[PDB]
């Protein structure tokens, strides 16, 4: 609530909307699952140290 | 016991009033909400 | 002569207001607090 606040969105656009950015942010997480899964080719600033 | 808002860096307890807070939606809409009176400064002065 | 109320960075001088200030504690407690009339737009509008 206080996030949304500090860019300027105010605390009750979470409220009216919490499951749905729950749902968004789960997908999101998903999504670096399986793009980390995949593909070593994101990690080349580390494989190339 | 009571109810009240407060500024989150400094425990200073202030009453519920429609100058401390603001409106939107209905109380069907939000997760967690709880029953309290609100407060207006402008309520005794109509009526005094 | 006359207080007043302005934003910090650049001079836009206004009359002192309850819309313009918020109220903490008594006279006591501020190192180098002064008097003066507070407006209230409020009561002219329940006078009138
Ligand atoms: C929660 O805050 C309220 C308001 O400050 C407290 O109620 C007051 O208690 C004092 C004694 O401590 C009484 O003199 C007041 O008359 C009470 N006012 C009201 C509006 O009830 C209350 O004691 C606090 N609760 C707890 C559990 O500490
Ligand atoms: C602000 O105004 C009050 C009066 O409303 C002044 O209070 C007086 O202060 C002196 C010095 O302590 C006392 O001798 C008087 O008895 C006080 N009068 C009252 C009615 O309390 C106060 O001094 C003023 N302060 C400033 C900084 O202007
Ligand atoms: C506002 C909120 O999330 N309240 C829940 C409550 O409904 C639940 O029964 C309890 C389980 O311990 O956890 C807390
Ligand atoms: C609130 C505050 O700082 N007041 C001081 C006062 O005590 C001092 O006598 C004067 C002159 O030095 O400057 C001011």
């Amino acid at each position: 609530a206080y996030r949304f606040n500090g860019i300027g969105v105010t605390q009750n656009v979470l409220y009216e909307n919490q499951k749905l950015i729950a749902n968004q942010f789960n997908s999101a997480i998903g999504k670096i699952q399986d793009s980390l899964s995949s593909t070593a080719s994101a990690l080349g600033k580390l494989q190339d140290v | 016991t009571h109810w009240f808002v407060t500024q989150r860096n400094f425990y200073e307890p202030q009453i519920i009033t429609t100058d401390n807070t603001f409106v939107s939606g209905n109380c069907d809409v939000v997760i967690g909400i709880v029953n309290n009176t609100v407060y207006d400064p402008l309520q005794p002065e109509l009526d005094s």
